[PDB]
């Protein structure tokens, strides 16, 4: 690992999304600086499991839209990046804190 | 450069 | 009859490590590798931000699985599509704790 | 055995008119619609340009060209997933037309 | 349709293609302004058929990686828009020059 | 306001 240890070679880390919205968003600041909004997303699948997403909207003006419009029962399809908040609980114990980085949002209902 |  | 909804997880990255093929008795054989992805955003010289992002893929599919295991190495650049799941479990408080995987249908190698 | 590729296309978007179901005889029957997306982007008062492009959607799948004619109605929004396929043909000269269309397998109703 | 014909009201136009290059990229300019790179990508489908994608990159930057490095025989993956590209040609006949607007192209030979 |  250096300077040089650039890794123009590219990736690719995608979800979508489409579901419900399982409460009201709301809104924090992570570090001291970076409003985010918050809410939680369900998706079902046939196979019965309710798969329950925590989606973070970060984007300036995205963001806002999110907590102005998105309720409790909206339908929502969105679009963004995975990443698994990794932290280090009380008691040292390293947890996840998955969440979907939305970067576009479609509102359905 | 910034590596997280 | 619940409407429908999706949960469809595209990835294309670098394997961190050569697969574990893991049969934790009771549920069916797993085989379990790393996928690294890199975004990369900036922020005198260009500065500029990357990110390593680390993720777990569990494969269940039973002709993937072993395909998976026997193909994907350490380094192997794949392409890979399928569902985020959380893996929510009881530990040993009265609550939940998470183990996050992408639960993969269909891989393409690209090496 | 040629190797893996994708043709893959989501759209998320407002029908256009009716569908027409089209059995043009010989070629099976054929759910036919068009699906309007808006791509909006900026260039006093904030000057910002908008692009509504329009999308020929051809079902074939036997179960899903029916749910198509019978429940896609102008003003349906919705999303889907298909191929792009370009249909070449060859016209009244010794060369080839492209009769563009997305080839949807799977509609998800939003409306 | 007004200038409060805004339309505020979001749709998804995205395209993802793997395959292989057909021929060596070339340089256009569109009207008289912007520059871009065309190429053509092959994908196949199971059922046989090869499916031949015209490309086209305007992206700055992403275009001139593109010119310099996809090649005849490339495996790619990209991700774009669907343009339609109607015109009229010679006779008065509407055509389609359908391309995808690729806005990510990640190099995988 | 631009529309194509
Ligand atoms: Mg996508
Ligand atoms: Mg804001
Ligand atoms: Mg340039």
């Amino acid at each position: 690992e250096t300077t040089t240890s650039l890794v123009l070679e590219r990736s690719l880390n995608r979800v979508h999304l489409l579901g419900r919205v399982g409460q009201d968003p709301v809104l924090r600041q992570v570090e001291g600086k970076n409003p985010v909004t918050i809410f939680s997303l369900a998706t079902n699948e046939m196979w019965q499991k309710t798969t329950w997403h925590r989606i973070s909207v970060f984007r300036p003006g995205l963001r806002d839209v999110a907590y102005q419009y998105v309720k409790k029962g909206s339908r929502i399809y969105l679009e963004g990046k995975i990443d698994y908040g990794e932290y280090m609980d009380k008691n040292n114990v390293r947890r996840q804190a998955t969440t979907i980085i939305a970067d576009n949002i479609i509102f359905l209902s | 450069s910034s590596s997280s």
